[PDB]
């Protein structure tokens, strides 16, 4: 068992050997390297077929129709596309948008740009557990509200929103609902034939597909529309121009198909390892759980260690690959939203599990955390204070 | 004729590239040597459905182009 | 020698076995799969190094500084970024933009969107050979002009513009000059330390790198600025947010390094094959050359065959993989700009050469074209007319 | 000391991520075991240049952080 131990599957995951192998068949002179936009020869046509086989693979995971799937360069793009695309298309119905103060930066930074463009954006504070108050969401909705973006699973604390119910509130009022499902896709079940989501973002590299590819769900029925953000020939049914990257696209679709298969088995296994982990450390004195144990992603666990200087916490767990969620001095904007102070936020670690994670690694982790938080506290002027 | 197709793909009201997408998917869930009646009103299908059979190696059986809806019978 | 014979390197090229092999070292659990944005562990840091080694490789091809190179998902994105980014940033100096009526769709469609946003765009007609009249360009420039986009090498006819001189005209007036160099990068020499280009686009898959990656040059000195189009965390020095796709990025940089090396040798070889090709067909009766023989890319040859029904021309050269440049019934918008009628434009073929192209393939091509244009004309009511 | 560096990287006026980029490139065109005086005024370099030496496995020699410009002597 090698070190570091990767516990940062939420930052990015490694590409499946099965995925990477497919992606090899679409690269070199003897593979299917042709441009799926060339239709005067065989090269293009068979490439386009590869694209279509993957577009379906993706669709089937989330109960969509392939004609509802738009190819992008990543979840970041899907979020820009979805939000600015919808906001611009529907701007005549009103200019008000609502989102959550704990959304990923792609959503937050996108909304802030729209605020420059003349849009009004309400950023709702979450409760201490991370869930949005639906009645606070309702009190925000107006006549001139046109769009709501609230993510399925949060990538820092793992907390799951009630996207079904939010979807119902949106539809009943004619408001477009966008959902960032980067973290939830292939982890929690998703069926858009039932869900009242209009736009949904997802990527590949959080599910053992390659970085640099992702997609955007756009509801066919009832019809949702968006303005393209990427111009030049009108590909993807006018919504995202540019050469389609076949291999990238193939790798993503294969990853989504494996995900459909292995999902159930895998998320019950991770959900167990997650519970193995929190139990071997929940007994330590000043440790808090950020998020929800029952109704949180099976693979994310974000815990706070109190009365320890956080700068050195990470230097103490160098045997682990994790993240605190801080930004090139200052501290997770999500934990600060949850309400914790800067010092506590700074000494929080997010453990994120995945395909290659074992019990051996979890147990080693459990041990390391006790002995580490133990040593730091020994030498902590802060702990001695608490020990009064 | 256009009487005993085992499969019937209605693609009316669909516009390029949607028809080739729908047809593409159908041939996959099809057994090699099967019939497929395509009903389209997308004029681009006069070029694109023969193009499919040509570049994807299928059997373009009987055609219709001289009036809407167009009909295209295809075999895998 | 297999068939079809690929003569569509300008649509897309196959990925170099050397490139694809590097891209393998950055995928799976045992490679460098880490997110170059994670800096709390080794995974991220070494990934970021890979990115930096490639960013430099790219820079050195075009005489830029690595700090001037911005990663994008493709040439299409670079063109959107460059044009809307510059136009929006400098809009207080004026709202007028100038480009050429034969630019790639990424540039044209982008300008048309800006026209919706309140920008004024002049689309200059080219001369019959494809070159822009610099004095017509000068007559268009105004006080309130802020940006000019004219491509280095055209992708349909291969014609090269005087980007140096255009750059001088721009600088002297404080106008931002953007250059689409997708076709020229690694084909003609480029040195931005000397050239007065402010923004320059390029991709990877036109130089034996992978589809789905590309970059944008942004001049450091004198300082040019743009508004980001892709929000979410402010990566690439605030100009293009989103996870960097390492393998994609590595494959591109390797492709740009091979290009620096092999360029000279290769473009003298292609320039010879190009001349082999036009000579074995220039003797046919009604054939015209679109573009320039002396001052055109070494690897593109676009020829028109008169008095032949074009629909069947391609069906006649099924042994070749080329393109006419038509759009899912109607005919190359570039050839129509050059001035040719729709029938002639329809029966034009663009032959584009590359790394895997031989003399055997060229000669076979020469032969096929004579015998083909011969048979079509035999059965052409149009030729019999011309034969009066 | 800060007297006999064989290489001198001026990074004044540069801001993260530019310093780590410049330093990154310099160590490549450097021979294993060479000195490099980094002159920076980017405060983020107090975290990032030690982070470089730590995660890229180089020798952080002598430091300066208590006043601008900061100085960082490094060895491959
Ligand atoms: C990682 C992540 C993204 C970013 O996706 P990219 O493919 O890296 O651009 C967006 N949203 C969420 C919730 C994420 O976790
Ligand atoms: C092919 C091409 C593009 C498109 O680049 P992509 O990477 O496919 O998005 C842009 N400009 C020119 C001139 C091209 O030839």
């Amino acid at each position: 068992m090698k070190l570091p131990i990767y516990l940062d599957y939420s930052a990015t995951t490694p590409v499946d050997p099965r995925v990477a192998e497919k992606m090899m068949q679409f690269m070199t002179m003897d593979g299917t390297f042709g441009n799926p936009a060339s239709r005067s020869h065989r090269f293009g046509w068979q490439a386009e077929e590869a694209v279509d086989i993957a577009r379906n693979q993706i669709a089937d995971l989330v109960g969509a129709d392939p004609r509802e799937i738009v190819f992008t360069s990543g979840a970041t793009e899907s979020d820009n596309l979805a939000i600015k695309g919808a906001a611009n298309f529907y701007q005549k119905k009103g200019k008000h948008i609502i989102t959550s103060k704990t959304e990923h930066k792609a959503v937050l930074d996108t909304c802030r740009q729209l605020e420059r463009e003349g849009f009004e954006v309400t950023y709702l504070a979450p409760q201490r557990n991370g869930i949005i108050d639906l009645k606070e969401l309702e009190a925000a909705m107006r006549d001139d509200t046109i769009l709501v973006s609230i993510m399925h699973v949060n990538n820092e604390i793992g907390v799951v929103q009630d996207i079904a119910a939010i979807g119902e509130m949106c539809r009943a009022r004619g408001i477009i609902y966008h959902v960032d499902a980067t973290q939830s896709v292939g982890k929690l079940p998703i069926d858009l034939s039932q869900l009242k989501v209009d736009l949904m973002s997802f990527s590949g590299h959080k599910i053992y597909g390659p970085k640099g590819i992702g997609a955007l769900y756009v509801r066919r029925k009832p019809r949702v529309r968006i303005e393209a953000q990427m111009h030049g020939g009108g590909h993807e049914r006018g919504m995202r121009s540019g050469t389609l990257p076949v291999h990238q696209i193939v790798g993503m679709g294969e990853a989504y198909r494996i995900a459909k298969e292995e999902m159930a088995t895998e998320m019950e296994r991770l959900r167990g390892l997650r519970n193995r982990l929190w139990n071997g450390i929940k007994d330590i004195e000043e440790v808090y759980l950020n998020g929800d144990l029952e109704h949180g992603a099976p693979n994310i666990l974000n815990v706070s260690f109190n009365y320890v200087e956080g700068e050195s916490l990470i230097m103490a767990l160098k045997d682990l690959a994790v993240s605190s969620g801080s930004a090139c001095l200052e501290p997770s904007y999500v934990l600060r939203a949850l309400g914790l102070n800067d010092e506590l936020a700074h000494s929080s670690i997010r453990f994120s599990l995945g395909r290659f994670t074992t019990e051996e690694e979890i147990d080693y982790t459990i041990e390391l955390v006790r002995k580490s938080i133990g040593r730091l506290r020994d030498l902590s002027p802060l702990w001695e204070m608490y020990k009064q | 004729l256009f009487s005993s197709p085992d499969h019937t793909l209605d693609a009316l009201g669909l516009r390029c590239p949607e028809p080739v997408m729908m047809v593409r998917k159908t041939v996959r869930n099809m057994q090699p040597g099967e019939t497929l009646l395509i009903i389209a009103d997308d004029p681009a299908t006069t070029r694109d459905i023969p193009g499919f059979c040509t570049f994807m190696e299928h059997e373009l059986v009987a055609k219709e182009t001289d009036g809407l809806p167009y009909r295209y019978l295809i075999r895998k």
